């Protein structure tokens, strides 16, 4: 979050165009997505994750 | 007939798709309960009416069970 | 030439700037016209009317070259004869640079300030998409055609102005 | 109100309103619920349509 | 067919009983089924495929949201049924999540 988004502030504050808060936002939520699990490659990884989740809320009871 | 076997064939082209989105939503119907209810949508048939049946007959077989 | 400049001088949806290298080619031939003056009055002379089978041999190179162009394809058959190193030849071709360079130009004063395209022929390098102003014109609603590009421009040049 | 967000400005959570998230088939309340930043205008562009469906996925996990 | 032996039919599917050792969930079938046999509200395909999207979306496939296009498209191409909408509410609204199911190989 911190990473990406301090990156995304300087590069609009820097651009002097409209399209590079259009490439900067494009990138910010390529590295987004792929940091965090929901990407195609990483669905194995988050559907080992779920096999976790389900886990917690079992404690629950 | 013969054509009318291969109508036979048309809708058995259908029944195994239909098989296939029943699999994907995880249901409780088979192959076999889906032909009554494709002959019952040829008639015309409220989804309403049929879940709420469905949801009582499955607690026959475990009320009689 | 004679043939090729009556047609596209009557045919307007060659665009205004087939017309304007018409317009060049009558200024052209407007000088021929001086010579046979002199000429009719002097009346073997293989001389006086050799010099013209170097200018002609130039002009009908050019006029057949030239067609099946318009708009910025157009700008680059003109553009075909500024690869030249004869200052004859060059100078021939300058004042016909000019007058079809203009309408493109005069397109790209309303597309470097205020305007936006409005012409019955295609002359120009946006080829926009009608009705696509809902709020998604800063998405593509004016397409780059390349084929309108003049080639006095660059890709580098052809993209800024967008 | 009744906890310290209140000093951003008006104008920012006014545009926030509460979209319902994707339907389960009768399982919890926390699958449905959603926030939605509206965003319409010049800045329907700037801020891309296509961008926000997958920041609202982000948002979900 | 005929619309009563059609019902009775389906009893016999779902409960592995006798016909004539049943005959009380025959008589609620009817309950329900009667006067009310055609649809109460009109049909529409175009909510419940974007049901079965905002299914297969929450499970984060987007390759399984495409591939249920390409069954609903099989659908409308065999043709041999004129409430392509009946079924699948039906298949929707006895729906559960699975978080699996990996076998489509579909036709």
């Amino acid at each position: 979050l911190e990473c990406s988004w301090d990156e995304l502030w300087n590069k609009v504050q820097q651009a002097q165009d409209l399209d590079h808060i259009i490439a900067a936002h494009e990138v910010f939520l390529d590295t987004i997505i792929s940091r965090c699990l929901l990407d195609s490659d990483s669905r194995a990884l988050l559907n080992q994750l779920r096999a976790v989740f389900d886990q917690i809320i079992e404690l629950q009871n | 007939a013969a054509a009318a076997a291969a109508n036979l064939n048309a809708v058995r082209e259908t029944m195994d798709v239909l098989l296939e989105i029943s699999r994907i939503l995880n249901t409780g119907l088979d192959m076999e309960t889906l032909s009554i209810c494709v002959r019952l949508c040829e008639q015309g048939i409220n989804p309403e009416a049929l879940s709420s049946v469905i949801k009582e007959l499955r607690k026959a077989t475990e009320a009689l069970k | 030439i004679r043939r090729y400049t009556d047609q596209r001088s009557l045919d307007r949806s060659f665009g205004l700037v087939g017309q304007s290298f018409c317009a060049a080619l009558h200024q052209e031939l407007r000088e021929y016209y001086r010579l046979l003056s002199v000429l009719h009055s002097q009346l073997r002379l293989l001389v006086w009317t050799y010099d013209p089978k170097i200018r002609l041999k130039t002009l009908a190179a050019l006029v057949d070259h030239c067609q099946g162009r318009k708009g910025g394809e157009l700008a680059s058959a003109v553009h075909a004869y500024t690869k030249t190193g004869d200052p004859y030849m060059r100078s021939l071709v300058q004042h016909i640079l000019s007058l079809v360079s203009h309408p493109v130009l005069s397109f790209l004063y309303r597309w470097i300030y205020d305007g936006e395209l409005e012409d019955t022929y295609h002359e120009f390098f946006v080829a926009s998409d009608p009705t696509v102003k809902t709020d998604r014109l800063w998405h593509d609603k004016y397409t780059l055609r390349k084929s309108m590009i003049p080639s006095f421009m660059t890709m580098d040049q052809s993209r800024k102005v967008l | 109100r009744a906890t310290n967000a209140q000093f951003d400005s008006p104008e920012i959570l006014r545009r926030l309103d509460v979209r319902l998230l994707e339907v389960s088939p009768g399982d919890t309340g926390w699958d449905v619920f959603s926030l939605d930043y509206h965003v319409d205008g010049p800045i329907a562009t700037v801020f891309t349509r296509e961008c926000m469906s997958h920041y609202l996925r982000v948002f979900n996990f | 067919k005929s619309p009563n032996v059609l019902l009775q039919n389906l009893c016999c599917r779902i409960l592995g009983r006798s016909e004539a050792d049943v005959a009380q969930q025959f008589q609620y079938a009817v309950r329900v089924i009667g006067s009310n046999f055609a649809p109460t509200v009109e049909r529409d395909e175009f909510l419940v495929a974007e049901k079965i999207k905002k299914e297969l979306i929450r499970q984060r496939r987007e390759a399984d949201a495409a591939l249920f296009s390409e069954l609903h498209r099989k659908l409308h191409s065999q043709g041999v049924l004129k409430n392509k909408w009946s079924i699948l509410y039906l298949l929707l609204s006895l729906s559960e999540d699975p978080r699996r199911q990996p076998s489509k190989v579909s036709s």
